[PDB]
């Protein structure tokens, strides 16, 4: 599966030629992540501390998590009435430990014809591990994520795959302890319980309606 | 092979090529379609090449390659030998029917342009004699060979 | 010289030779050559499609005065329809037998080719040499996929196909309104093929396929029990009679299926009972019986 | 040179290797159904004076059908055990091909095939994917 | 006979001798190609034919490593394929085409009853151009950039052009599918030749109008093997932040569809301010009436509240069609002037006919 | 023997001249044409050209050595703008059709009306509409109309049938909308007629292939060179087509048409002129009875009618006889109109 | 881990493609490396997305995975001997598939 630089007429191998891919995924590369400092958010600084405590500390003391006998989890998620801090957070986060953000968007996987999210989804996760231990978030994963064993018009056959292709890449087969996940949505029920045991994401991050004191803050 | 040799673009005026007291150019060889569309004429012309033979290296070059010493007084053992005259005895016999089809035929209605025009280049006497010619003188070769050798040892 | 082929020097592209024939590669399909396969009184009861067909093709063609006399044109589109397939190759391989005249025949599946523009090129090249030859007739089988409807070309029903029918129905009468050229065409399912091609302005008969009456299921009857061997005693209207709206072909299975029972038991006789039981094991319907689904509604 | 003629197209054929490895009487139960299909196709290939006589003309094909795991392909294999043609099957959703033209072509490549060569059994195991009723083609 | 390019000789005689001669030996022949990326400090490049494969070839000495950029028509060696210099799409005046900087036809008093959006018109465009002195004082940043979004011909072409003739300097109006060009990286090297000679002159106005087909619609959903609307669309976002540090010139966009909306430009720094356009209550549909009409022979003792009441929801080209429509009405007979009830057919023509 | 400079020139070229494609000019003696594989190239141009026909989009003759512009070539017999141009006489003016003079005035008006008496217009200020949309079922009058106005007019027509238009040159398309838009504004004012336009304009898909950009852009660039809005000189456009629900949007919305005219059913007034006018050229007997055919048959077209006489001929043929008697016009009746007899709920309405 | 020799893990989602026939090639391709390398087993997850059972006329996406389905069938359990090869499927909804399968 690789590019190699070849001789017009000998025919040999030389060159190593670094191997790029699709520009769907070099979209979704978004690199440069400005420094947000923690104190814009107002009443949710135990949120932000459960999270620090989630994935700062596996990213700093590697090795402290390896002779306690543990392993670091890699599923978070966050939750809550749309338009409290559900894009606020982990990209006021990611820009302290330098690992090269990755967004994905929900509905750009649900392309046209069949078989596409199964390509871009895995394709994603290949290019990240390929990468230093960087970080994926996913953004509304409620549009990909239905409520199963329904064979109903239309939303039957182009959703469960992508759904599938994405749970299978996360736990899987083979361990992936090369890249985190800090997958958000805002909807809880609607999600089948298939990924959404543990293993998978399981720090459940409830965003509570900001106070008084809350809101008087941010103002 | 082939060489050539260029003339200068001086000579536009003249013809080119200056022959004077020689007619071998018309041998040799004659310029092509191949050739006369790159150069030829215009830009280089063509030259002839021959074969400097001699003695000392001519007969001694055949007698080191096609020369073999002990081969030609072998046997070819007759397991394959008389094994290669049976498969070639059932070929000539469907020819030798077929050539019999064809001779009792014998459409006489317009005869000669008949034959013409229907030709097969494989019935009358092609595919009839020439197996027959190699099967006849194989086993006049390998029993003159056995015979000799009868006679030369003991 | 339209359509002229001529050799070409491979090296300084200069003329070589005006070349002989005519553009017709794949002829194979095309001149059957072989013209006894079935006589003519082997069909029965269909005789009116016969008298039709007959003088609908063969009298233009052996008295074509008479219709350059009265005023108007000479048809020359023929479409058979029968959805059992009752009488659509045996009347076609019949006309193709006693016509002394060329029969081209090309299913409607061979078009197709890989790439673009390939399967579109050998449509013109097809009647060229169809006019080549003046005395044909060009026979089309099962003109159902390429022919079925101009759908949408972004979402499905791909336009490749499609340049082929618009080749079609341009080119018998998109230039010039040409003569001595019949085709017929012959398919099945006459609510899904396109409708534009299916106006009197190209296509003049459609001739439909009847199933068999009692009469005729007779007669196809004594067209297959003629080469067998019948003992007497035997009433053959009665199975004819045993047969509600069969399908022709169905004379073919119980003549089988006597045949069949006949063998089992080493024996060159049959009777009557031989076929009583063939039919049954034909009619053999979704729509049973059960004296009740019919009687209901009287 | 002039290559002999249908050296292309396929090659599809069971001799030596690999064989179906079932006898005959080998399916226990089917005292009507395996005495069906060899009287249909493995009568006619040896015993075809008798048909001849009557006028019987027979079956060119047949249709197999039921619940699965009723002997299918079982039946199938000891059919291409005892028999003296060149026996050739085919995967139902095997000839659909990404272009077009494709899928038709090799339905030609297989009946020239079988054609040409000896009295041969042509098996297609599923048709269903391929021959249902047919209508407005939207797609 | 033919001609294949034939003249009478009196201009190409002279040519004819020898210069042909020195256009065939001395002048080579090259090939263009596409350029899929680059290296750093080392060409490198990689070249697509898109017919024969996929090159990795090196740059002459004839040009500069400077301008080689990806996507780039550029002269290919028959040997060793080796870049020689490139060549531009088009050249030159393609800025002057949609900058006519004339003075158009229009009225401020054309746009009557939406009062209210046109003052935040006025601020958006008027203030940062002429009175800056609020916006240091106070400490925000002033705007640079408004989507405007709602029902087609609300008058989206009507306030764009009502602050046109307001300043009257360096308008530009950019059609949407005039982007939509067939070369691969054809419209990102014109939005660069778009900004950089627009920054050169000050107190300038560009209009981005029909947005849909560019302007971040899908953002690459469709096109699957093209990839032009997303590079432009990536090029154009890419070059409105970062190249401009305190600038003069607005960009303004508009839209039908409001779905097509990009989050990076609702980014502080592209696009801040949300002025939509609604329809009229009684009074601006009134007056739109007011104004296709005096242009034309009516009756001067006919009503137009009437009619709008008649028309509950109703656009500028509708009242616009009924016009010409009870125009057509007093053609048919021979009536020199219009009367109320060819007006009152062609409300019913145009509404009961569909509508509702 | 005084022809010699040009003598030369026909001998200074290479001999096999393949044809080329002009894509782009640049006025430094050098551009860039396109092969016939697609292949482009970075050549140059000649001196004896004739630099003044050259267009992107014409021929032109390139080398083997350096592929250079020979010279230019003509069109090479490409008759795509002359062919269409009706030069002689439609059918018959106004009275071949029957019962659809609620129709006519409105066509009269927008194309007789703005060129023989421009005047009422003038009067008032008030510009003549531009396009004119003929939808209905299918077959009903619409070819038969556009013939009949086309006959009574003062200034040129052209007939479009809409598949000659569409090429698969990448260029061919939105070229001869230009062609024939420069044809008709250098020409008279002409009528544009483009029946078929649901062909090319239909929901505007965009997909990622090159099968379907060469309609998209066609389209798209003949509602740019209809709305160009530089030079027109009245030029008018009638469309048709059968259905109009599945049609282009944007194309319906004024400034472009504002003529949407219908074309309704029929009766059992109009089908005995169209009787009359079927059964005019031929030998009809004075034994045939057409009134009894007229009252039986309650659903039929003029192709309906004519399918009938055509068979009414075609059976007095078969009995060999030159005219026709009722008979024949009999089972004609009864032969060819059993086709579509479907679907009626008789006797529950009075 | 233990006694492995060749094991395949199919996700049973990513063999589908928008191309018509290609994903029955994967299938096909998939068993004869199965049968090049001697004793193999071939792991497919979740058989409820490639599985399922036969109906009706069914909006013609789904009549290409009841396609890629029937070549499933044929391939592990038909006409040729699959030797030396066992399978591993494992899945939640084992309620609706083919009961074929
Ligand atoms: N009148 C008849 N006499 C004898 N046999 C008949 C008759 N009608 C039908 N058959 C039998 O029916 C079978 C079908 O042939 P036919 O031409 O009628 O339809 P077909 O062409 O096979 O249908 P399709 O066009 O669907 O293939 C033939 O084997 C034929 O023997
Ligand atoms: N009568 C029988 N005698 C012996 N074995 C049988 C019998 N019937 C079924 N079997 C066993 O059951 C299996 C039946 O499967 P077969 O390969 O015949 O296709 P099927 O399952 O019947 O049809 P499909 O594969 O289409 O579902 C055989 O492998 C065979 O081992
Ligand atoms: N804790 C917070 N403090 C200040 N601003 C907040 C906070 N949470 C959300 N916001 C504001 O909400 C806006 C966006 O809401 P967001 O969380 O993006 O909604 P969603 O993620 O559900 O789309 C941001 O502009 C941000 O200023």
């Amino acid at each position: 599966g690789d590019l190699v630089g070849v001789n017009k007429d000998s025919y040999l191998i030389l060159e190593t030629l670094p191997t790029e891919y699709d520009s769907r995924v070099k979209a979704m590369e978004v690199d440069e992540r400005p420094t947000e400092q923690y104190s814009d958010i107002g009443g949710l600084d135990k949120q932000i501390q459960e999270l620090v405590e989630a994935i700062v500390l596996p990213m700093n003391h590697k090795e402290k998590f390896e002779n306690l006998g543990i392993q670091p989890p890699k599923g978070v998620l966050m939750y809550g009435p749309p338009g409290t801090g559900k894009t606020l957070l982990a990209r006021a986060c990611a820009a302290q430990t330098k690992a090269t953000f990755l967004k994905l968007a929900g509905p750009q996987l649900v392309q046209m014809f069949i078989g596409d999210g199964a390509k871009l989804v895995r394709d994603a996760f290949a290019l990240a591990k390929e990468k230093a231990p960087s970080i994926i978030f996913i953004d509304e994963l409620d549009a990909i994520g239905t409520k199963r064993f329904d064979s109903e018009k239309a939303g039957d056959r182009e959703v469960q795959r992508t759904m599938l292709e994405l749970l299978n890449q996360l736990d899987g087969f083979q361990p992936n302890t090369q890249v985190k996940v800090i997958a958000a949505t805002n909807r809880v029920d609607i999600l089948d319980p298939a990924l959404l045991r543990s293993g998978r994401l399981d720090r459940k991050i409830e965003f509570p309606m900001p106070n008084e004191e809350a809101r008087a803050r941010i103002m | 092979i082939d060489a050539f040799r260029l003339i200068n673009a001086n000579m536009m005026v003249l013809g080119h090529e200056p022959r004077q007291t020689t007619s071998n150019l018309g041998h040799l060889n004659k310029p092509s379609i191949q050739a006369l569309i790159h150069g030829l004429n215009r830009h280089y012309y063509s030259i002839t090449i021959n074969y400097r033979k001699n003695e000392l290296e001519q007969k001694m070059l055949l007698n080191l390659h096609k020369k073999s010493w002990m081969e030609g007084l072998t046997l070819q053992d007759y397991s394959e030998h008389c094994k290669h005259n049976e498969s070639v005895v059932k070929e000539m016999l469907e020819l030798a029917k077929n050539y019999n089809k064809a001779v009792e035929e014998e459409d006489k209605m317009t005869p000669e342009q008949l034959a013409i025009k229907n030709v097969g280049k494989q019935d009358p006497k092609r595919h009839l004699e020439e197996h027959v010619d190699v099967l006849m003188t194989s086993n006049i070769v390998q029993c003159l060979a056995a015979m000799l050798d009868t006679v030369v040892f003991k | 010289t339209p359509n002229c082929r001529v050799a070409l020097r491979n090296d300084s592209y200069t003329l070589h030779k005006i070349l002989p024939n005519k553009v017709d590669p794949l002829v194979s399909l095309m001149m059957v050559e072989k013209v006894p396969d079935s006589t003519y009184e082997m069909i029965g009861g269909l005789d009116k499609q016969i008298k039709e067909i007959k003088e609908v093709i063969e009298l233009p063609v052996k008295h074509p005065e008479l219709f350059e006399a009265l005023g108007i044109a000479q048809p020359k589109g023929v479409l058979l329809y029968g959805p059992p397939g009752t009488g659509k190759t045996l009347l076609a391989r019949a006309v193709a037998h006693h016509t002394d005249c060329t029969f081209i025949r090309v299913s409607g599946s061979e078009l197709v080719q890989k790439f673009i523009g390939e399967g579109a090129r050998m449509v013109r090249e097809l009647f060229v040499m169809a006019r080549e030859h003046a005395p044909s007739i060009i026979f089309m089988d099962e003109i159902d996929s390429i022919g079925s409807s101009r759908l949408e070309g972004g979402s499905g029903g791909d336009s490749e196909v499609q340049r082929t029918m618009l080749e079609l129905l341009n080119q018998l009468d998109g230039f010039e309104a040409t003569k001595n050229i019949k085709v017929i065409m012959a398919t099945n399912r006459i609510d899904i093929l396109d409708s534009a091609l299916l106006r009197p302005g190209r296509i003049d008969r459609k001739i439909e396929f009847p199933p068999p009456n009692e009469e005729a299921r007779l007669d196809i009857l004594k067209i297959h029990s003629r080469k067998m061997n019948l003992t007497r005693g035997i009433n053959l209207r009665k199975i004819a009679e045993l047969m509600p709206g069969a399908s022709g072909a169905e004379v073919k299975g119980v003549c089988t299926e006597a045949g069949m029972y006949a063998l089992r038991e080493r024996r060159v006789h049959v009777t009557q009972e031989d076929f009583e039981m063939a039919v049954a094991k034909v009619m053999q319907k979704d729509s049973e019986k059960n004296m009740s689904i019919k009687k209901l509604w009287k | 040179d002039v290559l002999p003629p249908e050296a292309d197209s396929s090659i599809m054929m069971l001799t030596s290797d690999q064989k179906p490895d079932v006898m005959y009487a080998d399916i226990g139960g089917m005292d009507i159904q395996k005495q069906e299909v060899r009287e249909a196709v493995e009568l006619p290939l040896t015993h075809f004076e008798l048909y001849k006589q009557i006028g019987i003309d027979p079956p060119r094909g047949v249709l197999m059908y039921g619940p699965p795991g009723c002997g299918k392909t079982m039946l199938a294999k000891a059919v291409a055990h005892h028999t003296t043609a060149a026996f050739i099957r085919v995967v139902g959703s095997e000839f659909v091909q990404k272009y077009l033209g494709e899928g038709p072509r090799m339905v030609r490549d297989v009946f020239r095939l079988a054609k040409e060569n000896a009295p041969a059994i042509i098996f297609i195991d599923e048709i269903d994917a391929i021959a249902t009723k047919r209508f407005d083609a939207q797609t | 006979e033919s001609d294949t390019g034939l003249a009478p000789p009196a201009l190409w005689d002279l040519a004819a001798d020898k210069q042909t001669l020195q256009s065939e030996q001395p002048l080579q022949v090259a090939r263009c190609t596409k350029i899929i990326n680059a290296d750093s400090e080392d060409p490198k490049y990689i070249i697509n034919v898109k017919q024969f494969a996929k090159f990795v070839v090196d740059l002459s000495d004839q040009v500069a490593p400077t301008d080689i950029e990806e996507g780039m028509r550029v002269g290919v060696d028959r040997n060793k394929y080796q870049i020689h210099i490139p060549l531009p799409p088009k050249i030159d005046p393609t800025v002057t085409m949609m900058q006519v900087e004339e003075k158009p036809d229009v009225t401020y008093s054309d746009v009557g009853g939406c009062k209210e959006q046109i003052e935040k018109l006025r601020e958006v465009v008027e203030t940062p151009l002429l009175h800056p002195e609020r916006f240091v004082n106070l400490g925000i940043e002033p705007p640079k950039g408004v989507l405007l979004f709602g029902p087609p011909g609300t008058g989206k072409t009507l306030c764009a052009r009502a602050v046109a003739n307001r300043t009257d300097a360096c308008f530009i109006r950019v059609i949407g599918s005039e982007l939509v060009q067939k070369y691969v990286g054809e419209g990102a090297r014109m939005v660069r030749e778009l900004f950089e000679m627009a920054r050169t002159k000050k107190a300038c106005l560009i209009f981005f109008d029909e947005i849909d087909a560019i302007g971040g619609a899908r953002f690459d959903d469709g096109a699957g093997g093209d990839n032009e609307v997303q590079r432009t669309m990536l090029e154009l976002i890419n070059q409105l932040d970062g190249f401009d540090p305190r600038g003069n010139i607005k960009v303004l966009m508009a839209t039908n569809r409001p779905d097509t909306l990009d989050p990076a430009l609702m980014r502080p720094g592209r696009l801040d301010r949300k002025i939509e356009f609604s329809l009229p209550d009684l009074e601006g549909r009134t007056h739109i009436f007011k104004i296709h009409a005096r242009s034309m022979s009516v009756e001067r003792d006919i009503r137009f509240e009437l009619l709008a009441r008649l028309c509950p929801n109703s656009t500028g080209a509708e009242i616009r069609s009924v016009c010409t429509e009870a125009g057509m009405f007093a053609i048919r007979a021979r009536r020199k002037i219009a009367t109320e009830k060819d007006f009152l057919e062609a409300v019913n023509k145009v509404i009961k006919s569909y509508a509702k | 023997k005084q022809e010699e400079e040009r003598s030369k020139v026909d001998d200074l070229r290479g001999t096999p001249m393949s044809v080329g494609t002009l894509e782009e000019i640049i006025d430094d003696n050098h551009a860039i044409v396109s092969t016939s594989v697609g292949s482009e190239h970075y050549v140059s141009i000649l001196s004896f050209v004739d630099k003044d026909l050259l267009e992107p989009g014409c021929s032109v003759l390139l080398n083997h050595k350096v592929h250079a512009v020979i010279g230019v070539l003509m069109d090479d017999t490409d008759p795509l703008v002359t062919v269409m141009k009706v030069e002689k006489a439609p059918q018959e003016t106004y009275a071949d059709i029957g019962g659809l003079d609620n129709q006519i005035q409105e066509i009269k008006e927008s194309v007789e009306l703005p060129l023989t008496h421009p005047e009422y217009y003038e009067e008032m200020g008030i510009k003549p509409p531009k396009g004119v949309i003929l939808y209905g079922p299918p077959g009903t009058g619409k070819t038969l109309l556009a013939k009949a106005v086309a006959n009574q007019t003062s200034a040129t027509f052209l007939r479009v049938v809409g598949s000659e238009l569409i090429q698969k040159y990448l260029g061919d398309g939105p070229k001869l909308v230009r062609e024939l838009f420069r044809v008709a504004e250098e020409h008279a004012p002409s009528i544009v007629f483009i029946d078929e336009i649901d062909a090319i304009g239909t929901k505007r898909y965009d997909s990622n292939s090159g099968g379907e950009r060469e309609i998209q852009r066609t389209m798209l660039e003949l509602l740019n060179q209809l709305d160009g809005f530089d030079s027109r000189g009245d030029v008018k456009v009638i469309m048709a087509t059968n259905r109009i629900e599945t049609l282009d949007p944007a194309l319906i919305r004024p400034g472009r048409i504002d003529r949407k005219i219908e074309f309704p059913l029929p009766d059992e007034k109009t089908k005995k002129r169209i009787f009359q006018i079927h059964t005019s050229r031929m030998t009809l007997a004075d034994d045939v009875t057409l009134d009894d055919l007229i009252m039986a048959k309650d659903d039929l077209s003029g192709a309906d009618i004519k399918a009938i006489c055509t068979e009414a001929g075609l059976m007095a043929l078969r009995e060999r006889r030159m005219k026709v008697t009722n008979e024949d016009f009999k089972k004609s009746k009864e032969n060819v109109l059993y086709k579509k007899q479907e679907g009626t709920p008789e006797g529950l309405y009075l | 881990s233990q006694l492995d020799c060749n094991f395949l893990k199919v996700v049973s989602s990513s063999i589908v493609d928008k191309y018509i026939g290609e994903s029955a090639r994967l299938i096909r391709e998939m068993f004869n490396y199965a049968r090049d390398h001697q004793p193999c087993i071939i792991f497919m997850d979740e058989i409820d997305a490639i599985g399922g059972r036969r109906f009706s006329e069914g909006t013609s996406a789904d009549r290409e995975i009841q396609r890629t389905l029937m070549e499933l069938l044929n391939q592990m359990d038909g006409f040729d001997t699959l030797h030396r090869v066992k399978m591993i499927m494992a899945t939640n909804r084992p309620d609706t598939l083919d009961p074929a399968l």
